[PDB]
């Protein structure tokens, strides 16, 4: 110091420092504490979480990534926790939690590495090559469904699907929900079985009813009511005739001006006169218009005018206002149609198809929400979820997301692996056998991945109530005595260690991708030795 | 090693599943006075200009008073839906939904039963509890002089719970005619409920028409017979052409002069077409100015000026008619009729008397009582009735209450106790047991006693009458079919719905995070 | 199997016996490099 | 009106009652742990000086946490006087105290029973539970064996719960072999307990005759063979005279210089009378000068100072002597005899190691362990033991133990809840389910399951046997005799006896007045 202010940084008494051996255990308990939120919470017998925002809205939720999305934390270490159940939600959704407590393990199994005094770099590449010696073998012993035809191929979906539901919400209606899951990809998809899009499937919710009440509907659903009450609610189609003939407009009912600011100037009486039969004349010509194109329900983008909305009572012509751009785009795919900009260029093969719509209550006086119902398959799904709370119907969204998306990862070809604790067990006992040939330094390395693996069994192991040791020594004594690598832990009591008799099916990408994650953070966490932080 | 911030209340043990299931409790007892016909009414202190609400529905006191907890919620949200989806027995599913966690709280804590198999004797206890329903009910669609019959008893039911329990002999007809006007037509929306204070609270009645809220403008009648009805949503009124960049290049004033002439000739034009009709009352949903008022005075034509557009709807179903504009083509259009309108008054403010219409699709209800508290209460209640009574007619479909509904359920309930023996069946008993409290709440409020009454219940099902039931004004058992008491199929299955789904939130939880408030 | 003859409650225990044990050992840690002749002398 | 004053807080009827139910609730999870020999033991912190104290004992968990309930205080004083009474089991009376106003709390809100007319309940089921108490009892003392072996088994029952659990099997010859050493003297105060560093818990050796934690003067031999030991509570200090007021007028300085010759001589002609009995050590109670200290080694006397007045007691009646100020008449006043004088060093501190003597009428136990907070536990854990050892031996009667004693308590409860009428028999069936509570907390802390114990071991004894009880080993039914498992009759007397008046004192309660603190 010498006397004089020693400064380097800006906001030097902020900030503090952290290194040595308490820089890593600043580090490993801070993910034994996220890890401890989420250990209670994974398996079957897992138990929601509360959460509150600073506005006073709740979510009661269940999946790792929306815990620690909606969760306001300080130590660094936990925010990239936040982002590896961020990222397991947006590709994969499966296994956030376990993206959590796996890679937590592989840090527990760390701290006991560090104190013998192994470099960091050769723990990171212990993993590294342990995490793909895994996948090896794990690739090669799971067997394709390609070969089977799509009857068996829609029960690989079901067994999956009862997967995904469970350990969820919607636990009694789960055998519907996965038949209802299962009807939606049913409807849209490709002929060759591959690369499916997701987007046209969106979530809808809606706060009211009972779980039983929900159903699927092949159509949109807008928020709002036909224009102006009087006409009968549920419109029904012609005698003879294609379809209702669905039409669409992005140009508001209203006498055609400049989208330049303009000024009509009026020097006369005579042509103040024109102006009310040119004002009559253009919504004369309009009604005229979609009249001899044949359409019986029209969709206006920017609203419309009261005084066609009679012109549209008398020739019998529901109508709607204020639907948005992104409805649109959905109510063009569902009934096959094309949006036409403008009356001159309306035409009657522009004009969608659909097979009724109608309108109903839901109570008393919440609001009048639009149904539309298709005859056929079409590229279009809408699931049409009811709940008896706010936070019902907001977890069972999420939840049946991510039954989509797992169902989304069985359209890729042959990648399949029965889970229920099996897949981490046979991925733990190969990597201690190569452990006793390849020992080197990095011998307890592997031994470390080894134990980190068998976590998850035990997780299950208290939270079904069951005793971990006995667990977890009947099951590697089983995979030792017979190679079947199908059995693991039965948590619902079904009897049955193995896997095939309990239907349960998890996809294969979603399951190295646990790994994977958990080995690419724990890599990144070990090499941190400095950590400097800053006063908020 | 703290990883959250600063000012983060978490809870992690067993304080958690505490913190929760008291605050159940708290918003269950806190509606225990509230069911029942013998229950005492509440009172709302508002935070923000001292204005009071005196309320018996559960669902508008939970969502006016605050609550910091969780846990609440949930019960304020499932009163919340249940208020929505029809609008009658939120507290009993705040009472049931509660009592579901007070009995699970036992289970928990004294037998130490996993919450999965509290939840999954639930499942089967819910899935025989509803199939008790549907054989339970019983169809009264073959015969219409029945289904006016069951409206009227599912009236007393209803409205017995509120502060109309001496008039609801008089407001059950009024009910019932309502319901059979709209023919229907479920929308709770095409009733108005016009709140006027003062008189006796047997003073309302159903008038056959339309009452609006307004009077004439400046010289047109009150009395008039054989009236024409026309309706408009067009301003009519100093049109403004629908193109905003209309403006008029003046040379000379004197041009300027003829222009709002040919303003006043177009709007002349315009009501010399409103009188090829032939009609004596016209009505505009906009405010009507000074000048087309005055034209209608020589036509012989009256006039009223801003309505509701919520009014119009119920205007022209009550009329018949169709709303009219662009008035080129009077062959197409269509109108109503009315035999006689005549201005009324009732109180200080008159209002317009329709009667003799034609069409019946819609009515209007006048209510008199001595505050606007006691007013309010009684609208809030014959919306609670007409919301069931309107919902009867698409699920025609009855269950018998007083005790009876709640007691049939567990006599199904526990008969599937013992076939799934194991541990599950300390779970169902536990739900058995949450549906007595409902009839045991019932006879505390009337101050009769929770165990001997009930016992009685208990033995006079099992024994083979499956109508036996709770009567609170002599205390005793008897026969439902005689007193006439029912609900609604809807209704009981939402209830055991919402609160058998609502016990299954609260029940998960083994953790509560709480960030900073904003 | 599951769901039978018992259901672990108050595992605050669980929590406290685990803050005793980091407590003791991030103690022990400063003490084990005392260990030894080749450990070192603290001045405090 | 506002009839207290400022910052007082009042409650009336439900906030009165349901605060001390919830404080007794509060006051008695804490202690929930701590009950049966699998129970966990409670750390506390102190507020100043970072005073840590290890305990297992429920009176002094509550001794040292602050509690402003003013319910928790009762719980607070009743387990005060019961370790004051007996010393063992305070945390039965808490732990009874609370599941009492537990099933209290739901008679009156479920049931709707009167607080009086519980009460009334209670004492005729109390009244059963102490008849059935005393003729379960059985007699003893007849035979010095079988006193012998029950006195080890309440000692095994007694610190089964502590920290001796496992070593129980030795600390019971430790414990039973003192109190037989009494010779029927019941006072604890005639046992020292001396602190050692080192070792480890069953290096607690029995010792033959007394130590104590003293030294010999700077002069003084180190063993001197068959020693007549002494005891004065004499002032071998500096004298003085005793009449106050006494001053030394001096008019020269020769006979001054006499005059401390004098002194010398008085105090020397005192010390030559000790010679006269011929003793070969002299115990002082306060510090001895060095001017006695030096005369005493010619004369081959040994001394011992700074002698406590507990430890004057303890000394002599293992001497067999009489405590002796005059020592004028050497007729009276026979002394004793001790064959080993010799010290030995336990630790860093030399303690004074007698044997041989005429009586053994006090003890000593030596204590050896690893912490300060264990020792502390083995002081309040043998001070439990050797205070119901002590008082069986008054207290002749005794009774099973191992849970059996609340179920057979129970039976006649039970059976006397059928002849009574009226609502009381409700609260005397609360009473049972009391009482049956204790063994279904003695089966949670081992973690087996309770409600198929509590369903076995109720179910065996109304069979018609009385001797079956819980073995948590095991986790079965087994014979209590064979294990050895039996308690004094005069513990459960004051467990039930005060159980019962601590849930009277709560429950007659309504209003609850906290005046403004100091
Ligand atoms: N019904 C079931 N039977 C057996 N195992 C199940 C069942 N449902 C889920 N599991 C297992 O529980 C583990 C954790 O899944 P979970 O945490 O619920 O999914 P996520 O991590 O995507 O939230 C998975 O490895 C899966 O194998
Ligand atoms: N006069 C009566 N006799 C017998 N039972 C009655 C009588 N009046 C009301 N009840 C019972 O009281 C209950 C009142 O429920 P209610 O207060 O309407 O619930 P909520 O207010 O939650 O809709 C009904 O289930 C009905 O069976
Ligand atoms: N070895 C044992 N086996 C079975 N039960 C025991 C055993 N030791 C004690 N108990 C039971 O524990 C209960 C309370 O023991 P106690 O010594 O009073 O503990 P505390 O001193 O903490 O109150 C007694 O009622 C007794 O039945
Ligand atoms: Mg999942
Ligand atoms: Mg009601
Ligand atoms: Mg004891």
């Amino acid at each position: 110091e010498m006397g004089r202010p020693f400064i380097i940084v800006k906001d030097q008494g902020n900030k503090k420092r952290q290194h040595g051996l308490e820089a890593k255990k600043s580090h490993i308990l801070a993910a034994r504490s996220v890890a401890s939120i989420i250990k209670t919470s994974l398996g079957p017998r897992g138990l929601d979480k509360i959460l509150i925002s600073p506005d006073g809205e709740i979510t009661i939720t269940n999946d790792g990534a929306t815990i620690l999305s909606q969760m306001e934390l300080d130590n660094e270490i936990a925010k990239l926790l936040v982002q590896l159940s961020k990222s397991q939600d947006d590709e994969i959704g499966d296994g956030t939690t376990g993206v959590v407590v796996l890679a937590s393990a592989l840090l527990d199994q760390a701290l006991e590495l560090i104190q013998k005094g192994i470099h960091p770099i050769k723990i990171a590449n212990g993993f590294d090559e342990a995490a793909k010696l895994a996948i090896s073998k794990l690739e090669e012993t799971c067997d394709d469904i390609s070969a089977s035809n799509d009857e068996l191929f829609r029960d690989f979906l079901l067994r999956a699907a009862k997967t995904s539901l469970g350990s969820k919400i919607v636990s009694k209606d789960h055998d519907r929900f996965a038949e209802m899951a299962v009807e939606a990809v049913i409807n849209v998809m490709d002929k060759d079985r591959k690369d499916v899009d997701f987007d046209l499937i969106k979530m809808q919710g809606r706060v009211g009813g009972s779980i039983s009440d929900s159903k699927l509907i092949n159509g949109v659903i807008l928020d709002k009511d036909f224009s102006h009450p009087q006409m009968p609610k549920c419109v029904l189609p012609k005698e003879g005739s294609d379809g209702v003939k669905l039409a669409i407009l992005t140009c508001p009912f209203e006498p055609p001006k400049p989208k330049t600011k303009h000024k009509l100037d009026i020097s006369s009486v005579e042509e103040y006169q024109k102006l009310q039969t040119y004002e009559q004349d253009k919504f004369k010509e309009m009604i005229d218009d979609v009249k001899k194109a044949g359409a019986d329900v029209v969709i206006c983008q920017w609203g419309f005018d009261d005084e066609a909305n009679h012109l549209l009572l008398q020739n019998d012509l529901p109508a709607v206002r204020w639907v948005g751009g992104q409805e649109l785009e959905h109510i063009a795919i569902s009934t096959n149609g094309r949006i036409v900009p403008r009356f001159q260029d309306l035409s009657k093969d522009k004009l969608g198809t659909c097979s009724r719509i109608y309108e109903q209550e839901f109570g008393t006086t919440k609001d009048r929400m639009l149904i539309i119902e298709q005859s056929k398959e079409t590229k279009t799904v809408t699931c049409f979820v009811r709940g008896s709370n706010k936070m019902i119907v907001d977890e069972a969204e999420r939840a049946l997301h991510d039954s989509l998306c797992v169902v989304r990862n069985l359209v890729k070809d042959s990648r399949v692996v029965y889970g229920g604790g099996a897949a981490e067990v046979t991925m733990s006992l190969a990597v201690s056998e190569e452990a006793d040939k390849q020992r080197g330094i990095d011998q307890y390395a592997f031994r470390g991945f080894a134990q980190a693996l068998d976590t998850i069994p035990m997780t299950l192991a208290e939270n079904s109530g069951l005793d971990p040791i006995g667990t977890l020594s009947t099951l590697k004594s089983k995979q030792l005595k017979e190679k079947i690598s199908n059995i693991g832990v039965d948590c619902l009591g079904y009897g049955s260690n193995d896997m095939k008799e309990l239907f349960v099916v998890d996809p294969f990408i979603g399951k190295k991708q646990q790994i994977l994650l958990a080995t690419q953070l724990c890599r990144m966490i070990l090499k941190i030795d400095n950590v400097i932080i800053s006063g908020k | 090693v703290q990883i959250f911030g600063d000012q983060v209340t978490e809870e992690r043990a067993e304080n958690a599943r505490l913190s929760a299931f008291v605050g159940a409790i708290a918003v269950g007892d806190l509606v225990k006075s509230t069911l029942g016909p013998k229950g005492m009414d509440k009172l709302l202190q508002s935070a923000s200009s001292n204005t009071c609400m005196v309320t018996n529905d559960g669902a508008t006191i939970l969502k006016s008073i605050p609550l910091d907890n969780p846990a609440a919620k949930v019960l304020v949200n499932i009163s919340k839906v249940q208020d929505d989806e029809v609008g009658d027995g939120t507290t009993s599913v705040t009472v049931l939904s509660a009592e579901l966690l007070r009995e699970a709280e036992k289970l928990i804590d004294q037998s130490k039963i996993h919450p999965q198999t509290i939840i999954e004797g639930y499942r089967l206890a819910s899935a025989a509890a509803l199939d008790a329903l549907t054989k339970a009910a019983v169809d009264n669609s073959h015969d219409k002089t029945m289904f006016r019959e069951d409206l009227i008893h599912i009236a007393k039911t209803t409205l017995s719970s509120k502060i109309l329990s001496q008039d609801k002999d008089h407001f059950a007809e009024l009910a019932t005619n309502a319901i059979l006007r709209l023919k229907g037509s479920t929308n709770l929306e095409h009733i108005q409920i016009i709140k006027i204070l003062g008189g006796k609270l047997s003073d309302s009645f159903l008038d056959e028409g339309f009452i609006l809220a307004k009077k004439f403008g400046n010289n047109q009648p009150k009395r008039i017979e054989n009236a024409k009805i026309l309706i408009a949503n067009t301003t009519l009124d100093t049109d403004k052409v629908k193109i905003f960049g209309t403006k008029f290049k003046v040379d000379s004033t004197a041009k300027l002069a003829q222009l709002e002439k040919a303003e006043r000739e177009k709007m002349k034009n315009k009501i010399a077409k409103i009188s090829k009709f032939g009609i004596n009352t016209f009505i505009n949903r906009q405010l009507i100015y000074d000048y087309p008022e005055q034209l209608f005075t020589d036509l012989g034509i009256n006039s009223i000026e801003h309505a509701d557009f919520e009014g119009v709807e119920r205007l022209a179903l009550v009329t018949g008619g169709e709303v009219v504009s662009t008035f080129d083509e009077p062959s197409k259009c269509k109108l109503g009729e009315c035999d006689v309108i005549e201005e009324i008054m009732l109180g200080e403010q008159p209002f317009l008397k329709f009667s003799g219409c034609k069409a019946g699709e819609a009515c209007t209800i006048v209510l008199r009582g001595a505050t606007d508290q006691t007013l309010d209460e009684a609208e809030r209640s014959l919306h609670d009735a007409l919301s069931v009574l309107s919902q009867t007619t698409k699920e025609t479909r009855t269950v018998l209450g007083g005790g009876c509904a709640e007691m049939v359920m567990s006599k199904a309930v526990d008969t599937e106790a013992q076939n799934i023996d194991g541990k599950k069946s300390l779970a169902v008993e536990a739900f058995a047991r949450a549906l007595r409290q409902l009839p045991t709440i019932l006879a505390d409020n009337a101050g009769f006693d929770s165990s001997e009454l009930v016992s009685k219940l208990r033995s006079s099902i099992y024994n083979g009458i499956s109508t036996s039931g709770l009567d609170l004004n002599n205390g005793t058992i008897a026969d439902m079919r005689q007193l006439g008491i029912v609900e609604s199929y809807k209704l009981k299955r939402a209830v055991v719905s919402s609160a058998s789904e609502a016990a299954e939130v609260l029940l998960r939880v083994d953790n509560i995070i709480r960030a900073r408030p904003r | 199997v599951p769901s039978n003859a018992t259901f672990k409650n108050k595992e605050k225990p669980q929590e406290v016996r685990k803050a005793n044990i980091i407590a003791a050992r991030s103690v022990a840690d400063a003490i084990r490099t005392s260990l030894g002749p080749k450990g070192m002398d603290k001045m405090i």
